[PDB]
RNA sequence: AGUAAGGUCAGCUAAAUAAGCUAUCGGGCCCAUACCCCGAAAAUGUUGGUUAUACCCUUCCCGUACUACCA
RNA sequence: AACUAUUCCAAAAGUUAAACAACUCAACCACAAAGGGAUAAAACAUAACUUAACAUGGACUAGCAAUUUCGGUUGGGGUGACC
RNA sequence: GUUUACCAAAAACAUCACCUCUAGCAUUACUAGUAUUAGAGGCAAUGCCUGCCCAGUGACACCAGUUUAACGGCCGCGGUAUU
RNA sequence: ACGAGCUACCCAUGAGCAGUUUAAAAGAACCAACUCAUCUAUGUGGCAAAAUAGUGAGAAGACUUGUAGGUAGAGGUGAAAA
């Protein structure tokens, strides 16, 4: 869409009267255009969980062509109307009154994913004796997979562990989903060395 | 007024067709090409350019043809070729040195070692030797022979690598096209037609050539000999 | 100061950063931006990921600082070396420069099992001795403090309170 | 392969319907009534006619497999 | 429709110039007919449609004078039909 | 006729910081000549004006160059 | 200018995404490696690339082409000269 | 052979021949064809020949560069064998 | 807006070229029908808004010709005479 203004004045008709027009009048100039400007975002209720996007009952902006195409024609969303935000509002309240939410955040649908298919590498070092709890696990968990683990939220397999080893561990978000990742104890190396030895090499 | 083109016709016919000329003008009625009108009346002969096309559906192996007579084809440079099998005739176009009471093989099936290169034998690239002389080139599987069909034009396969075989154009370009398009072995007929001599402007005539304008333009920078590169290799194969 | 790393300054300046702990107990690093910013919890942090990753107590902690050591005037200033001795010297250190001169400086701060309230307080002087190159006001010295230990990664220390 | 037909020798495709007739529940507009045509009204859609009584020289020809004596082996004269 | 000067200078030469809208090719869903139409429409219009939160709403809302168009009236006659019968 | 335009060592060129090459003169090398090496001399067409001169302008002289068309 | 052709940017459609240069001088460890003497941050607050056929807006190049004029005095005009 | 019907029928244009240039290909021209093909031009059968020049312009390459059977070009002054 | 019933070129459909000379239906040769219009004289409000008389060139081809259709002025068409 073209938005254009006259070069030459118009004489006036305040009677509500339509103005004389001549040819001097039909000369244009292009002020703007729309399809220039720096386009915004489209805002979208989810009527289900995205994969990267938030979850069942949640306000994204998402990207305009992409609401247009792919949300709301297969009815991951729908438009975030006003009446339509409350409806959503007031379904949240009956699920939280009783704790029945179970759909975590926008970011904790997406750490679900990612720990549904992830293993974590837990470096010793054999020169002194370690003893693995889980505070000492959630420390790789920020190093090897960047992932920040409450101390709590671990629940180890309660055995101790003084050799490397073969063992899983349990990870729970916001105390509703729970996640038995792989657990991968070898033996320490420097990240330097280790890209260097295996990652330069191949 | 809009007129109508005289290729109306529908059903594949041995027979010839009658044939209208139109010396350069389009439907509208003016002048787009030049040069061109006021030739000898000629008929055309439907022309089957795919090579491989079996007589019913039921059996789609390889089938093998005898040719009866080759002929003058008013309409191209080459000299086309009489060829009937099961209960059909064809109109193809003639190799070098195809004659009456010959026996043509017509095939598909891509063998592993080789098969044997006959001057009438049409097969897929897949199965030819390396060092082989091809015309009425296919560019894509089903498509029909679009390539090389002028008089004595030969094209040489190049090699086939992955899947997929090269060939050279008689324009000395590379061209890139899958195995398994079907392909026709040997030279073009009418070896001599680049030696014919014209021997007076009536012939030109006759041919169905205007004479060129008389009005005399001077060169501009488009004219002097032009060395360029070769242009590079046109593939017809879609990568996924 | 060439506009090239005028950009580099805008794009550190534009990573976003929380305080505290989000709401979910178990997070990506990706999802969520850095939290970690108390000195003091990043010196014991360090002391803590030195049991968490069983290594010998003594560490060199080569803290990283992203000093805006550019952007004064439209001409950019040369770097320079001042010395200045610590507090508690580990077991007048120069302040050495970035060799492609991308705004980040490399100096070891003290040792490990040095106490918080002695690193930190060691960490104050090297924060006024960097400045003293251009301790002019008209534009911003740090930007981003990274304190890393030797087997341990960097910390987002909430440096601006410890700029003056 | 290379078909034998021509796009503008071959007769024309009948014209796309009038917007009106693909909304469901909707009576269109034509200019049946008064048997001649106007522009801005919908294009009637009249069925297949149909006459009472045959006529010999008029009607369409029959089916070849009409023919009492068509058999499906292929006979050849 | 127009005329324009080159430039942007008055006291340059007068040009005919013509400015044309582009368009796209989309389908559309309308829940009150439950059928799909491939409409040529433009990138305005889809703006519009999300303005009023819905297909039906923008067909429904925006009067004759806006819409400018045979289809679109045809298309508010069939829903309108629809929900009165 | 008009207009254009130039002159510099014996010769031809470049600069006006009057230079470079060649020719000319003297000497060396060789049996002698030439080549070659070394050294020296040499000029701003002409008159007047250009702070003063030169590249400029002017006068004189030689010679060069284009054009001289419609009826 | 339009139009034809070439090229770029924007619109439009789509695709992928969380990342690499130690070397042990001491010395632990049967290995493989380790620890002391650095293992950061970051990728970009989106980024990068592709996009057949049609096709919009704004520029670049070329073809074709559009608008308009071609001063005066002069012992007739041109030429030389002059204003 | 052709042309200025109505003042020029020619030495002008065309023409077989030779040469340069642009194009790897499908449903209305070219063409129901596919580089021995088809267009945009020059010059005029045959015979002997078609020399030198990419600095400028143009074209191509779209960078160095390459092209004159592309537009076009293809030198002075002085001395020297009796005259 | 209207014009290709004259003319330039083309697409359809038809129709003509006798005798003579040569293995020739060879853009060969002699000469009619036929088609062009070289030279001169009459004519110059003329028979004629381009002709008549004599004389000429081609006359089996790039030839003449009837009917009918197509291209329309920023264009059509052109073996370039603007
Ligand atoms: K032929
Ligand atoms: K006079
Ligand atoms: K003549
Ligand atoms: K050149
Ligand atoms: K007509
Ligand atoms: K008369
Ligand atoms: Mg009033
Ligand atoms: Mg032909
Ligand atoms: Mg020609
Ligand atoms: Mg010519
Ligand atoms: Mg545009
Ligand atoms: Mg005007
Ligand atoms: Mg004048
Ligand atoms: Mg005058
Ligand atoms: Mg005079
Ligand atoms: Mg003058
Ligand atoms: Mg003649
Ligand atoms: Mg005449
Ligand atoms: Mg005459
Ligand atoms: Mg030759
Ligand atoms: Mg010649
Ligand atoms: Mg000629
Ligand atoms: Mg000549
Ligand atoms: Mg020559
Ligand atoms: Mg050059
Ligand atoms: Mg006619
Ligand atoms: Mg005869
Ligand atoms: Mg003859
Ligand atoms: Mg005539
Ligand atoms: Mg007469
Ligand atoms: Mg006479
Ligand atoms: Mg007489
Ligand atoms: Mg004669
Ligand atoms: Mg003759
Ligand atoms: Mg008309
Ligand atoms: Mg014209
Ligand atoms: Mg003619
Ligand atoms: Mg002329
Ligand atoms: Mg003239």
């Amino acid at each position: 869409t073209v938005i254009v203004e006259r070069w030459w004045k118009v004489p006036l008709a305040g009677e509500g009267r339509k103005p004389r027009l001549h040819r001097r009048h039909r000369v244009y100039k292009l002020v703007e255009d729309t399809k220039h400007r720096p386009k915004d975002n489209l805002e979208l209720v989810l009527t289900q969980s995205v994969e990267e996007l938030g979850v069942r009952g949640d306000l994204v902006s998402v990207k305009k062509s992409v609401g247009r195409n792919r949300l709301l024609p297969q009815g991951l969303a729908v438009y975030a109307s006003p009446e339509n935000k409350k409806l959503f509002e007031e379904e949240k309240l009956l699920r939280q009154e009783g704790k029945l939410e179970k759909l975590q955040t926008k970011a904790g649908e997406a750490t679900v994913k990612f720990l549904r298919r992830c293993h974590l590498e837990v470096g010793m070092k054999n020169n002194v004796k370690w003893e693995l709890n889980p505070e000492i696990v959630a420390r790789h968990f920020l190093r090897n997979l960047g992932v920040v683990v409450a101390p709590h939220a671990l629940k180890l397999p309660e055995e101790p562990i003084t050799q490397r080893g073969e063992y899983w561990c349990e990870v729970t978000v916001n105390g509703l989903d729970t996640v038995r990742v792989p657990m991968s104890v070898v033996n320490f190396e420097r990240p330097k060395t280790k890209r260097y030895k295996y990652w330069l090499a191949q | 007024a809009t007129s109508v083109s005289w290729k109306s016709r529908t059903k594949y016919t041995v027979m010839p067709v009658k044939m209208r000329k139109s010396g350069g003008r389009n439907h509208t009625g003016q002048i787009q090409v030049h040069g061109i009108g006021g030739g000898h009346k000629q008929r055309y002969r439907m022309i089957d350019f795919l090579r491989f096309r079996p007589e019913h559906e039921s059996k789609p192996g390889p089938f093998e043809e005898k040719v009866i007579a080759v002929r003058y084809d008013p309409c191209r440079s080459a000299d086309i070729a009489l060829v009937a099998g099961g209960n059909r005739k064809r109109w193809i176009i003639a190799t070098e040195n195809m004659k009456a009471g010959d026996t043509v093989l017509n095939s598909d099936h891509i063998g592993r070692m080789a098969v044997a290169a006959r001057e009438g034998d049409a097969h897929p690239l897949g199965a030819l030797p390396v060092g082989t002389l091809i015309n009425n080139v296919e560019s894509e599987p089903g498509r029909g022979a679009q390539y090389i069909r002028a008089a004595g034009t030969c094209g040489v396969l190049l090699r086939k690598v992955n899947g997929t075989a090269i060939i050279q154009l008689p324009s000395k370009r590379q061209m890139q096209v899958l195995e398994t398009c079907i392909a026709t072995v040997g030279r073009v007929s009418n070896v001599d037609h680049n030696k014919r001599v014209i021997g007076k402007a009536g012939r030109n005539r006759w041919l169905g050539k205007r004479p060129n304008s008389g009005l005399w333009q001077r060169k501009g920078g488009w004219a002097g000999r032009k060395i360029r590169p070769l242009p590079p290799m046109k593939s017809y194969v879609k990568l996924p | 100061a060439s506009d090239e790393k005028k950009d580099d300054i805008e794009k550190i300046k534009s990573y976003p950063f929380m305080e505290g702990e989000p709401e979910d107990d178990v997070y990506l690093k990706r999802l969520y931006p850095r939290q970690i910013y108390e000195v003091e919890k990043a010196i014991h942090l360090l002391k803590k990921f030195q049991v968490l990753d069983f290594t010998n107590p003594n560490q060199g902690v080569y803290l990283d600082l992203t000093l805006d050591m550019t952007l004064g005037k439209k001409k950019k200033v040369e770097p320079f070396a001042s010395v200045l001795s610590l507090p508690y010297p580990f077991t007048g250190h120069e302040i050495k420069v970035d060799e492609e001169r991308e705004n980040f400086l490399e100096t070891k701060i003290a040792t490990l099992n040095m106490s918080s309230d002695q690193i930190a307080a060691n960490l104050q002087a090297v924060i006024n001795e960097v400045c003293r190159q251009r301790p002019l006001n008209l534009g911003p010295f740090v930007v981003r403090a990274f304190l890393r230990s030797s087997t341990s990664e960097g910390l987002l220390i909430k440096i601006e309170p410890l700029l003056p | 392969a290379y078909e034998w037909g021509v796009r503008s020798t071959r007769k024309p495709e009948p014209p796309p319907l009038d917007r009106v007739y693909e909304i469901p529940g909707l009576e269109p507009i034509t200019y049946a009534g008064k048997m001649h045509f106007m522009p801005g009204l919908a294009r009637p859609v009249f069925p297949p006619w149909d006459p009472g009584w045959t006529h010999p020289k008029f009607r369409r020809l029959p089916p070849l497999h009409e023919h009492p004596l068509y058999k499906d082996q292929a006979c050849y004269v | 429709l127009g005329h324009r000067y080159v430039n942007n200078d008055k006291l340059s030469k007068r040009v005919r110039k013509v400015w044309k809208p582009q368009l796209f090719q989309r389908e559309l869903y309308s829940e009150i007919l439950d059928k799909r139409f491939t409409v040529t429409v433009t990138m305005r219009t889809l703006d519009l449609i999300d303005q009023a939160c819905g297909f039906d709403f923008y067909i429904l809302k925006t009067p004759k004078e806006d819409l400018c168009s045979k289809f679109g009236m045809d298309l508010k006659r069939g829903m309108l039909l629809r929900l009165a019968r």
